[PDB]
RNA sequence: CGAUGUCGGCUCAUCACAUCCUGGGGCUGAAGUAGGUCCCAAGGGUAUGGCUGUUCGCCAUUUAAAGUGGUACGCGAGCUGGGUUUAGAACGUCGUGAGACAGUUCGGUCCCUAUCUGCCGUGGGCGCUGGAGAACUGAGGGGGGCUGCUCCUAGUACGAGAGGACCGGAGUGGACGCAUCACUGGUGUUCGGGUUGUCAUGCCAAUGGCACUGCCCGGUAGCUAAAUGCGGAAGAGAUAAGUGCUGAAAGCAUCUAAGCACGAAACUUGCCCCGAGAUGAGUUCUCCCUGACCCUUUAAGGGUCCUGAAGGAACGUUGAAGACGACGACGUUGAUAGGCCGGGUGUGUAAGCGCAGCGAUGCGUUGAGCUAACCGGUACUAAUGAACCGUGAGGCUUAACCU
RNA sequence: AAUUCCUUGUCGGGUAAGUUCCGACCUGCACGAAUGGCGUAAUGAUGGCCAGGCUGUCUCCACCCGAGACUCAGUGAAAU
RNA sequence: ACACAGGUGGUCAGGUAGAGAAUACCAAGGCGCUUGAGAGAACUCGGGUGAAGGAACUAGGCAAAAUGGUGCCGUAACUUC
RNA sequence: AGGACCGAACCGACUAAUGUUGAAAAAUUAGCGGAUGACUUGUGGCUGGGGGUGAAAGGCCAAUCAAACCGGGAGAUAGCU
């Protein structure tokens, strides 16, 4: 599946 | 050991009753005062009559910390609570004009002689 | 950080150590001798040959002693009959490490500690 | 923190120059029985210097 | 001048008359033998090499023993040499006593400091412990930040860190001696000097005012 | 400290009576008041002893003028001269420091007499 | 755009100099105290708090000062997650509405075991031209470089007054640093004691387990700071801005073109530490090896028997040395560790027996009993007789001494 | 003001010092009466502010007891 | 997906203290959790104690620390009583 | 008497640290809420995909949800990589 870093808005969304 | 925050009893009249040290004075990031250092003070508690009244700003010196003090020889002396003098913020020299509790040697310079000649001991 | 210290871990606490070495010092003063890794069985030694000595002198008290420790019977009573008076002129070093080395299960170095007289 | 690329099969070797085993050369014989032994430790038998201690 | 070579015994007061308490590091200072001089002739410069302890034979080398051999023997502890300057000493073990401080004033004191192994940071440097709480993930005692960016690109070197501390050299400079002492050996320098218990010690008179 | 300890006993005073945690002793200290080198006693209850040879001290606590003070006096210090026990306590207990939580009335100990 | 994590704080920094303080100067509308401004200077130092997410800023109070900038507006594979920024919700606002806002409002998961470079430490290998044990030389590198106040000079110079010096002394501080446990103390689950609940040792009495070390009072060594010692320097060289001497080019003037003197925390040193892988591998002292013999393509050639040193390593007992390696002490001709003897220190009058008492309990024997890592001693135990590694006189050339 | 941009508005209070808080003013950028207005005892793992106690949260970190980290033996991964 | 610190309804229920099926120590009974042995570093995890100070920390007292039982005495604004 | 009070079982999931190639695809430890009620629980039943159910979050409908899963149209179409 996926690692949770990835799934996990806060860390993934980092720079809009 | 007094530093900034600290509250200090007073051991004379004036009427601060109880008192807040803050600031150490006498050199940039000094920690502690003691033995018979000056320290600025803010008044917190403070008689009604009283030359001092709550709220002021004013200098004090430390007359009796818990920490105590040594000198020579290797002895100490502490005192069960920590006291000072309220000093005036211009010419240092108590405001007060009684000292009560007992004062130590450490304290026999020429502008604190006011105070030894006051208070009942050593 | 460990300077002058005095006293091995093995990797227990104060409580498991301490109901160790007394069964231990058991096993060791019933058997007069017992296999045991060879840090264990230094060890062994600051137990066991004060109690020893402990018995040397007989007394209700030191009886009594040597029961608060140990917490056996047998050997508090076999101290004092027969150890005792064994080496009531012994100096100390009641006892002596032979080393016979590494058990198979986990490699740990080994060591036989017997009384020093055992003969039998 | 990983790799960024596969380290050589040469560089694995020298990373193990150290990991090399040492023999033994202090085994040393008992002055009664025969006996191999590792120098202070009991024989086989049960002699350690001499004398025969432990029956075993 | 030269100075000697002796053990830490250590740390004691010494009360006087009118009422003071002296810490005193307490300097065991038996005689040391000169081994060897040394000369601009056999190359380089002008110093003695003395010894002070006394060794078991079976401890004592062939070379070591000969090497003691020219000169009085009994050999010591170990050597240490000292640089001269314009003062003169023959090798026939001529031995210095704590004599040599009667009329000294100062002392400088070197030993090797109390071996702490470690630290890391904080101990080692003084560093500041991060917030114990509020939120600190697993770095209460961790080091920090250790460069800037892409642009050194590098960590800088004596960057501070965590390692080896104490177990080195270190010497304390000034120190007034208190007590010289003959027949008795003994040299009480007012007050703590590096390196533990039983451990050697160089005193030399102080390089400083 | 073999060569210490004889540096030290060499300098141990042998006059010093016994006291004991409990009783209430007055120490005698020498002071250059400001002109004058006289004498001044202190007279409180001993609440701790230290038993170190030449490096002996010991804790006496005063309740002044409101609130108590304790001086810790080096035994073996010239600056002492005088010290004589004047009261017996019976305390059963090493160190007396519980007694910094009392007050007075409550701080009281009882003869040792015997 | 098959991901280049972002404001602020925290921790740690590092450079520049357009210098905040300290240092040296010129000018001053520089009397003095004290300012202003320009020049030189980057060695070191360069605030705690209130409010706010802040940076900032305002305010309080300090200080010699609270410098301006670069470093992915340094620093999230170091931390935080308050701000902006996920799905919830509401206000105002816009919109018929879904919804929306650099409007506001309350609430939300920041992963990565370090291969490489770098960096802090610490070993192994080989080299350094016979081997070996020490002690060195010091190319080179790093560390350190802060400053207040009071007293004397002197109420003198200066100034109508008020006020108040340079220069030079002497103490004593702040922040920082190194070291150390003698003092003062912290810790001290390995020492002693008190005490609650309960279980057990047959029972009384005495003890042990478990309850956070059950709770707690003390506390030995060690480790330690708040504890107590020490440090920044003096001096020397060459200079910066600057001031000069002498002095022509240019009869004069001129610090400069020749020549000479001053001159600062910057520079080179002095102080502390590392340091011969300094392959440019250095110096000094000491110790050790003085057997035979064969083969070929005959040369820094290969080998056989004898030999096995100085020393090293291994092993063992080990250390105020230590992650492991390493480093130090010792191995019976022995205090290396444990034990043991005596002492100390801590605790604070054991158990047993007696006395008083109805009893709880008190007292006597008794400052008893017990007492770790301490001290001084002591071969009782354990450190074995040996084995192992390492060799057997150490290249060519030239020169200088001698043969 | 869960609504105020200008805004840390202004005045009063608390603090040595208060962009928050409590009380007011009204100039409501852009409250308002069942997409309810204004109040409200009690209740709330609700939001903001204050004080006593408390303290290793901090000044500033020290020591200690345990589990890892380190060494030996056995087994033996991972992303890239 | 595992010999997985998770989830799984009903039944029985001793002693000492205790209000108690809380909690602590036990009985009957059942277990020591399928790598161990040494070391006694940094750091990390989980705990204990701390001189003087006492919120100065920080977005915020986050976390820790403190309070803690029974009987009696006694208890303010306000209140829908 | 009580959607009454304190508090275990039982039901919850406010804070923190740990864990994040976990012991665990959502838990552990210390604290926390409810605990005679709109409570909680075993067994069995009914509701079906633009449909269900929803004390309402776009929640849940088998670790899947702004239209479940399985097979089919099927080699959908892809001016894009
Ligand atoms: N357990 C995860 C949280 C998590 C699980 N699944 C996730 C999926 C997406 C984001 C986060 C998660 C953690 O370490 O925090
Ligand atoms: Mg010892
Ligand atoms: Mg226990
Ligand atoms: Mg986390
Ligand atoms: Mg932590
Ligand atoms: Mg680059
Ligand atoms: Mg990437
Ligand atoms: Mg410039
Ligand atoms: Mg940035
Ligand atoms: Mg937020
Ligand atoms: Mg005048
Ligand atoms: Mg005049
Ligand atoms: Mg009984
Ligand atoms: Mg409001
Ligand atoms: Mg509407
Ligand atoms: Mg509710
Ligand atoms: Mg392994
Ligand atoms: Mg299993
Ligand atoms: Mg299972
Ligand atoms: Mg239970
Ligand atoms: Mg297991
Ligand atoms: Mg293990
Ligand atoms: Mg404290
Ligand atoms: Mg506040
Ligand atoms: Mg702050
Ligand atoms: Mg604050
Ligand atoms: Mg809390
Ligand atoms: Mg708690
Ligand atoms: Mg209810
Ligand atoms: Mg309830
Ligand atoms: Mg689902
Ligand atoms: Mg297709
Ligand atoms: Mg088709």
């Amino acid at each position: 599946t996926s690692k949770w870093f990835n799934i996990d808005n806060k860390i993934v969304d980092h720079r809009p | 050991m007094i530093q900034e925050q600290t509250m200090l009893n007073v051991a004379d009249n004036s009427g601060a009753r109880r008192v807040m040290c803050i600031k150490v004075l006498g050199g940039s990031h000094r920690r502690y005062a003691g033995v018979g250092d000056i320290i600025k003070i803010t008044i917190k508690e403070a008689i009604p009559r009283g030359k001092v009244k709550k709220g002021d700003v004013l200098k004090a010196v430390v007359v009796r910390t818990k920490k105590g003090v040594r000198r020579p020889d290797g002895s100490v002396i502490r005192f069960d609570g920590n006291a000072c003098v309220l000093l005036n913020n211009n010419s240092e020299q108590p405001i007060g004009t009684r000292i009560f509790g007992p004062v130590t040697r450490e304290l026999r310079s020429e502008k604190f002689m006011k105070i030894i000649s006051l208070a009942p001991e050593v | 950080m460990r300077h002058r210290k005095s006293g091995r871990q093995l990797n227990r606490n104060s409580s498991h150590r301490q109901a160790m070495f007394r069964n231990m010092a058991g096993s060791l003063v019933r058997h007069e001798i017992i296999k045991t890794t060879l840090p264990k069985a230094k060890e062994l030694r600051r137990v066991v040959e004060p109690l020893i000595t402990l018995a040397k002198t007989d007394s209700v008290a030191n009886r009594r002693l040597a029961f608060a420790r140990t917490r056996d019977n047998e050997i508090v009573a076999k101290l004092f009959n027969e150890l005792g008076p064994r080496f009531a002129s012994r100096a100390g070093g009641y006892t002596r490490i032979l080393k016979c080395g590494f058990r198979a299960g986990d490699n740990a170095p080994m060591a036989y500690i017997e009384l020093v007289d055992r003969s039998e | 923190a990983v790799q960024q690329n596969k380290p050589t099969r040469s560089k694995r070797g020298m990373r193990r120059s150290h990991d090399a085993l040492t023999a033994v050369t202090s085994l040393s014989v008992d002055k009664t029985s025969g006996e191999k032994h590792l120098r202070h430790h009991i024989t086989a038998d049960g002699y350690y210097r001499g004398r025969k201690v432990i029956a075993k | 001048m030269i100075g000697l070579v002796g053990k830490k015994v250590g740390m004691t007061r010494i009360f006087t008359e009118d009422g003071v308490s002296i810490p005193v590091t307490v300097i065991e200072v038996e005689a040391n033998r000169v081994t060897q001089v040394k000369d601009l002739a056999n190359d380089g410069y002008r110093a003695i090499q003395v010894t002070t302890g006394a060794k078991k034979a079976n401890r004592v080398t062939k070379p070591e023993a000969g090497h003691f051999a020219k000169a009085g023997v009994e050999a010591g502890r170990g050597l240490w040499e000292f640089r001269l300057a314009e003062g003169e000493e023959f090798t026939v073990g001529q031995s210095i006593s704590v004599e040599l401080f009667a009329d000294v004033k100062k002392v400088d004191v070197t030993g090797t400091s109390k071996g702490k192994g470690f630290a890391g940071t904080v101990k080692r440097w003084n560093f500041r412990t991060q917030d114990a709480t509020h939120g600190n993930s697993l770095s209460h005692r961790v080091p920090g930040s250790i460069g800037q960016n892409q642009t050194p690109g590098k960590v800088f070197k004596g960057k501070k860190m965590a390692g080896q501390m104490g177990n080195e050299r270190v010497t304390v400079q000034s120190l007034d001696v208190v007590r010289v002492d003959a027949e008795r050996n003994l040299l009480l320098v007012k007050g703590a000097v590096p390196g533990a218990t039983g451990s050697d010690l160089i005193v030399k008179p102080a390089v400083k005012a | 400290s073999n060569i210490i300890k004889q540096l030290e006993q060499e300098q141990m005073k042998q006059d010093v009576p016994s006291f004991r945690p409990g009783d209430t002793v007055e120490v005698k200290v020498w002071v250059v008041e400001g002109s004058k080198k006289r004498l001044q006693a202190f007279e409180g209850v001993v609440i701790a002893i230290r038993n170190r040879g030449l490096h002996s001290a010991f804790t006496v606590r005063k309740i002044s003028n409101g609130e108590g003070v304790e001086r810790v006096f080096q035994t073996h210090s010239p600056v002492v001269d005088s010290i004589s026990v004047k009261r017996r306590g019976a305390v059963r207990k090493a160190k007396l420091y519980y007694l910094r939580e009392r007050t007075g009335k409550a701080a009281r100990i009882k003869e040792r007499l015997n």
